[PDB]
RNA sequence: GAUUCACGCAGUGUUAACGUGCAAAUUACUUGUCAUAUUUGAGUAUAGGGGCGAAAGACUCAUCGAACUAUCUAGUAGCUGG
RNA sequence: AAGGUUCCUAAACAACAUUACUUGGAUUAGGGUGAAUCGAUCCUAAAUUACAGAUGGAAAUCCUUAAGAAAAGGAUUGAAAGGGAAUAAGAUUAAUAGUUCUUAAUCAAGAGAAAUGGUAACAUAUCAUGAACUUUAAAAUGGAGUGUGAAAAUCUACGGAAGAGUUCUCUUUUCUUCUUAACAAAAGUAAAUUCCACUGAAAUGAAUCAAUCAGAGAAGUGGAAUUUAUUGGCUUUGUAAGAAAUUCAAUGAAUUGUGGUAUUUUUGCAGUCUUCAUAAAAAUUAAAGGGAAUCUUUUGCUCGUACUAAUAACCGCAACAGGUCUCCAAGAAGCAAAAUCUUUAGUUAAAUAGAAUAACGCAGGUAAGGGAAGUCGGCAACAUAGCUCUGUAAGUUAGCAAGAAAGAGUAGCUCUGGUGAUCGAAUCAGAACUUUAAAGGUUAGGGGAAUCCGACUGUUUAAUAAAAACAUAGCAUUCUGAUAAAUCUAAAAGGUUCAUUACAGAAUGUGAUUUCUGCCCAGUGCUCUG
RNA sequence: CACUCAUUUCGUUAAAUGUUA
C-alpha cells in the first residue's frame, strides 16, 4: 500500500521526514499487544499513559508510557531481585 | 464593531436594587453596594462627594422619631 | 407534519430535558418527558454489571418489591457469583493452610 | 513600564492550577506504630490516570491497625504493580518492588522512589515518570544514609526516611515528539496557564526588558545576577556557563 | 422576565400604579396648579431602570 | 384503571362493601362493567349476554348504576 | 490539528454603495472560513504604574502610549482672544 | 435573559408611527396571571463570606478547618441550562392554564428464635424481623466513526367508508379524514449483550460491515438475567369511545382493516478507534457483612405564572437593513438542511404616492471586427464549472504534486440484461429509433511556467495594515533538591506555579524536515570549587 | 564543641515516644 511510510501515513506530508520517523517507532509500540505476565495471552493493551490492561484476563498493570515494560525498569527488577537474595542469604 | 453592534449583548445586570439605600447600586458579583456601602456597618460617605452627602443624609427623609425628640 | 413546543419552561436540550413526541387523539402530537438512562449495580471486585437487578433511578429502588432489588445469595446485590465463589474458596483454603502450616504442624 | 508575565504569574488569578479532576494527594500513609515496628498489608485495588501528571496512581486499601473499617490510600504507582497485588509497608517489609521501607533497610545500590526528605512527611523525591533515587551508602554512627537524586545530586537523609522500592511507572513519556500545537495545548489541560509563549523580543519596551526596536534583538547581555529585581530578571540567572557545551 | 422575586414584583406593581394622571375632581380645586403628572412614563419612551 | 380477568373476581368486588359506583357500557360486541372503587376503576368485559344479566342482578340495590349506550350521559 | 459544500461566521477585493448614512463602521456582490489550537450561553476569577494580551501598545462599557468619576481647582500660563 | 402591563375588550383620534389613518406596541376606562406533580425553595461546582485567631498606624487585610474548651466531623452563600419524590387526555376564556373543569392517576408524610423453589445463573400481588458499626453500588461522566433494534414523519401495496375538485376531451380519476395520553395489564412475539448446566475443540473451529473469541474452556443443545423513550421492547388490552376526527339530518345518527428486505429524524444498544486530554461533586437512595432486641382514610404551606422574545415589545437617543442563547420542522429535485418552486401557518403592512419616460447617476445586462493595444497593476467583467470513461509531467520529506495538464461521452422514447428473499430496492451496463445532438433554468474549479517569504493547521491592530507580523512543533541555553527557584503583598501560623518534586518547576533565544553551525574571552555582562 | 529551652519547617484521629518488665 505504501513503500515505507506505514503508520505515519495519517500525518500526510507535514511534519518532517525525521520527526515522522521518530514517532513511527513509538506509535507502533504504543498500539501493539503484549504478552500478559500472569496469563501469557497476547492481550495487554494500553488505556492511559502508564496503565496497561489485559483484556481476556482481567488485570491492570502499571508500565511504561508506550511499552509494557521499560528497559530501565527491567534491570531494576533484576537488580532488586539480586539485592534481596544477598540480604536473605547472609 | 465597538459602537452600535457590540451593544446588542447587554442583557445581564451588573447592579440590582440595594436593601439598605434603595438604589440600583448593589453589585451582584462584588456583593456590596456602590452607593450606601452595604454590608459595611457605616454608611458610605466621602468628603469629596459633597453633593452625595446632601442627597441622602439626616433631614432628607421622614425623620419619624427625631422630629418629636428635638421639638420636645 | 405537526410541529410541537416544549411544555415546561426549559428551552435547552439538556440531559434532564428529554422529550418524546407521541400522537394523541385527533391527529395532534403531544410532548412527553422521558427518563434518563441509568446504569445498574456492579460487583465490588470485578466491576461487572450484576444480574437480577433493574437499571433504574436510585429513588425508584424503594418502590420495587423486596426481592426485586437483590439476589438470594450471600453478598447478593453487591458481589457477582464469581466474586462470591472466590471469597468462599479464599476463606476456606487459607484457614486450612494455616491449620497445618502453623498451629501444630 | 508594565509588569512582565512572570510577575503576573505570582498573583495566581488565571494561572492557578487546573486541579479540578485530580484524584487527590499521592503520598504514603501517616506513620504509626504498626509501620515503625511492624508491617501492614495493602491491596492494590486499581490503577488510575491522575490528570496533569504523567505517572499512574494506585488505589491501595490497607485494612486498619487499631479501629474497625478501611484505610483507602493513594500511592504513586511503581512500574510492575498490578491490580490485586499485596504490598507491604513497614520496617520489616521484604525487599520487593512496590513495598514501602525505611531507607536504612534498603541495601546499598537499591533503587527506590517517592523518598521522604524528612521522616513522616509522606514522600518528596523521585515522583515523576520513570524517575528514581539510588541508595549510595549508609552511616549507622548518626543513623543517616546517602542517596542519589534523579538530577545527580547526593542527599543525606535520616535512616528512617521512607521510600517505595522500584521505578515510577510511565517512563519514556518525554521521548515521544509532540508534533502539533494542538497536542501541546491539550498537555496543559490539567496544569497551569503557560503554554503559548510570546518571545520577549517580539514585545514592546513597556511589556518586557527584551522589547526591542526596529530590529528584533535583545541589546544587552542576557546573563543576569540572582539579585536582579523581579521585572528585570528575564533570561538566564546566575549562569556559570553558557552556549553549546562541549 | 416571567421569573421574578416576590418583592421585585410588588415594586413593578407600584410603578404601574404611579403611572396615572391627575383625577378630574382634583383639577377643579380652587387655586389648583396640578393638571398633568410630570412623573409619568411609558414603556417605549423611558426605561424605569430597575 | 385495572381490568379483572374472569367472572369470579368481579362478583367478590360487588359483594365487598368497598364499592362506590357501577357503570355499564354496552358496545357493539361486548358489555363492560366498570366498578368505581376507592383507588382504581375496575372493569370486566362480558361477552355473554346471559352472564351479563347475572352480573346486573348481583349489583347491590343501594349503589348508583349508570347505563351507558351510543350516547354518553 | 487531510480536501470540500451547507447552516453560521468573518472581512480579501470592488479601494462598489452610503458617506448631514439603515448604521458614531452598515449594505451588496466577489472571496475566505465553516468542530477538537472549533463555535457559543450562563455562572465565576483578574482593576488602573493595575489587569489581560498566539504581541497589534491591542483590549479594559463609542473613553487607553495609562479608564471613568469627584476633590485639591477659579491648577499655572513671558502665549492667543475680549 | 431583557422589558414591565406593551396582554384582552370598549369608548375615543388632540399629539405620536417623515402622507393620511376610522388602524396601532399611541389616548381614556375597565378586565386579566389559579400548581402536592412545572420551576424557585433543596444539593453541591468554579468560586464566596462569618465568630474566634493571625496581621496592620489606620481603614482594614489574611485564614475557611488550620491556629479554637467553637463548628459525630466540620461554618455561610453560589445554577429558573448541572443533580432532583410524584399528572395525563379532552374541554374551557375576550386573555390563564402539564395551574381551571370532567375523567383517570401518581408521590411524600402520617393514622386505622425469624419462609420457600431451582444443579446453577436466579425466581416467588409486603410477605418471609433485622439495631450499632463497616463496606459496595447508584446519582455520576469525553469525542469520532460503523452496524443495528424500536418509534415518529415522509413515501408506498392491498381493501374500502364518507366528503370535495375537474369533466364535452379523457380520467373505475385527483385530493381530504380514517386518531388516541399519563398510569397499569400480560393474549402473542422480537433484537442485542452477559452469565448457567451437559460435553470437551487440532484435520482447529466459531463468527463480524469491521473485528474478535476459545482447555483460566470454543461451537452445539437447553436455560437465567438485563437493555430497548411507563409498568415489560413491539402488536394487543384497561383508561376508551362515552373523547376526538370526517360526514349526514333536524339534538340524533354513521364509520374509525391489514401490510412494506424504502428514506429521514429521534432514541437506545453492540463492539472499533483516539488522547503526554482519561473527560464533576453533594443532597439523596438501595443492597450487603454483622447479629443487638424480642386494604380504607387525612393532609400537601410560600413565591413565579399575563405579553413580546424581535425587519416594531430586548440593547444601540427611534417602529434604527446593526447586534442578541435555544426547542419542533412537509413535498418536488438533487450527493446535498445548496439555489428554485410549492403545502400547513403567517403575511400583502412594514421611513407616502400619481403623471412623465430629459441629462447625470445606483443596480442588473448585451454587442459587429479586434482581443490587454487600456492600466501602477487583467482592477472590474468575461471565462471554467455536475457526473462517467480514458489519461495525467517535472519535482518530492516517497506521504504527495492530482480534480495536474489533455481528450471522449451525457437528451427523449421503446426494450434487454446484472445485482435479492420464501414479492421488493433503486442502482449499474447494453441495444434500437427520433430530435432543435442534450450538465448548465438554478447550482457549479479557469489552467500552466517560474521567483521571493513563512515550513504546515492556527492568531492578530473592534473603526484605513490579515501579512513576510504573532503562535507553533523541533532545536538550544540558564537556574533550582522543594525550608528551593520564580514571584504577589504594607504586614502576615499570608499567596501562586504546588492536589507539585528534575521525564519537575521557573526564565529565555531560534523557529518543521535535510545539511551546517566556522574563528574570537581583548571590552561589557555572568560565573569561580580561589 | 555538646545539649535543648526559646526559634524555624513539618505530621497526625496530637493513636504505643522513651525506660524497664
Amino acid at each position: 500500500r505504501t513503500k515505507k511510510v506505514g503508520i505515519v501515513g495519517k500525518y500526510g506530508t507535514r511534519y518532517g521526514a525525521s520527526l515522522r520517523k521518530v514517532i513511527k517507532k513509538i506509535e507502533i509500540a504504543q498500539h501493539s499487544k503484549y504478552v500478559c505476565p500472569f496469563c501469557c495471552k497476547e492481550a495487554v493493551r494500553r488505556t492511559a499513559c502508564g496503565i496497561w490492561e489485559c483484556k481476556g484476563c482481567g488485570k491492570q498493570i502499571a508500565g511504561g508510557a508506550y511499552t509494557l515494560s521499560t528497559i530501565s525498569g527491567a534491570t531494576v527488577r533484576s537488580t532488586v531481585r539480586r539485592l534481596r537474595d544477598a540480604k536473605n542469604s547472609q | 464593531t465597538k459602537g452600535t453592534s457590540c451593544r446588542g449583548t447587554r442583557h445581564n445586570k451588573t447592579h440590582i436594587l440595594c436593601k439598605r439605600c434603595g438604589k440600583r447600586s448593589w453589585h451582584l458579583q462584588k456583593q456590596r453596594c456602590a452607593s450606601c456601602g452595604y454590608p459595611d456597618a457605616k454608611m458610605r460617605q466621602y468628603a469629596w462627594g459633597y453633593k452625595a452627602l446632601r442627597r441622602r443624609t439626616q433631614g432628607t427623609g421622614r425623620m419619624r422619631h427625631l422630629k418629636i425628640a428635638l421639638k420636645r | 407534519a405537526v410541529r410541537v413546543t416544549y411544555v415546561r419552561k426549559h428551552s435547552y436540550n439538556t440531559k434532564s430535558n428529554g422529550i418524546r413526541i407521541v400522537k394523541t387523539a385527533g391527529g395532534n402530537m403531544t410532548v412527553q418527558h422521558r427518563q434518563k438512562i441509568s446504569n445498574g449495580v456492579r460487583c465490588g471486585d470485578c466491576g461487572c454489571v450484576l444480574a437480577g437487578i433493574r437499571h433504574i433511578r436510585p429513588h425508584q429502588y424503594g418502590w420495587l418489591g423486596k426481592s426485586k432489588r437483590t439476589v438470594t445469595r450471600a453478598y447478593g446485590g453487591v458481589k457477582c457469583h464469581k466474586c462470591v465463589q472466590k471469597k468462599i474458596l479464599r476463606a476456606f483454603l487459607i484457614n486450612e493452610h494455616n491449620l497445618i502450616k502453623l498451629a501444630a504442624a | 513600564g508594565r509588569r512582565t508575565l512572570s510577575q503576573r504569574k505570582g498573583r495566581g488569578s488565571i494561572f492557578k492550577s487546573r486541579s479540578h479532576h485530580k484524584l487527590g494527594v499521592a503520598q504514603h500513609r501517616a506513620i504509626d506504630f504498626f509501620e515503625r515496628h511492624s508491617t501492614v498489608r495493602g491491596l492494590v485495588k486499581s490503577i488510575e490516570h491522575d490528570p496533569g501528571r504523567g505517572a499512574p496512581l494506585a488505589r491501595v486499601v490497607f485494612r486498619n491497625p487499631r479501629q474497625y473499617g478501611l484505610d483507602k490510600e493513594l500511592f504513586i504507582c511503581a512500574e510492575g504493580l498490578y491490580s490485586g497485588q499485596y504490598i507491604y509497608c513497614g520496617s520489616k517489609a521484604s525487599l520487593h518492588i512496590g513495598n514501602v521501607l525505611p531507607i536504612g533497610q534498603c541495601p546499598e545500590g537499591t533503587v527506590v522512589c517517592n523518598v521522604e526528605s524528612k521522616p513522616g512527611d509522606r514522600g518528596i523525591i523521585a515522583r515523576a515518570s520513570g524517575n528514581y533515587a539510588t541508595v549510595i551508602s549508609h552511616n549507622a554512627d548518626n543513623e543517616t544514609t546517602r542517596i542519589r537524586l534523579p538530577s545527580g545530586a547526593k542527599k543525606t537523609l535520616k535512616s528512617n526516611c521512607r521510600a517505595m522500592v522500584g521505578i515510577i511507572a510511565g517512563g519514556g513519556r518525554t521521548e515521544k515528539p509532540i508534533l502539533k500545537a494542538g497536542v501541546a495545548y491539550r498537555m496543559y489541560k490539567a496544569k497551569r496557564t503557560t503554554w503559548p509563549r510570546v518571545r520577549g523580543v517580539a514585545m514592546n519596551p513597556v511589556d518586557h526588558p527584551h522589547g526591542g526596536g526596529n530590529h528584533q534583538h535583545v541589546g544587552h547581555p542576557t546573563t543576569l545576577k540572582r539579585s536582579s529585581p523581579p521585572g528585570q530578571k528575564a533570561g538566564k540567572v546566575a549562569a556559570r556557563r553558557t552556549g553549546l557545551i562541549r | 422576565t416571567g421569573h421574578k422575586g416576590f418583592s421585585y414584583k410588588l415594586k413593578l406593581g407600584k410603578k404601574i400604579h404611579q403611572n396615572r394622571g391627575v383625577p378630574q375632581w382634583f383639577r377643579m380645586k380652587t387655586g389648583n396648579t396640578i393638571n398633568y403628572n410630570f412623573k409619568r412614563r411609558h414603556w417605549n419612551r423611558r426605561k424605569m431602570g430597575m | 384503571p385495572k381490568q379483572v380477568q374472569e367472572f369470579k373476581q368481579i362478583l367478590k368486588l360487588l359483594k365487598s362493601g368497598s364499592i362506590r359506583a357501577v357503570r355499564v357500557k354496552t358496545n357493539g360486541e361486548n358489555t363492560k362493567f366498570k366498578v368505581r372503587c376507592a383507588k382504581y376503576l375496575y372493569t370486566y368485559i362480558c361477552a355473554d349476554k346471559a352472564k351479563a344479566e347475572e352480573l346486573k342482578k348481583a349489583i347491590p340495590k343501594d349503589i348508583h348504576v349508570v347505563e351507558i349506550a351510543k350516547k354518553a350521559p
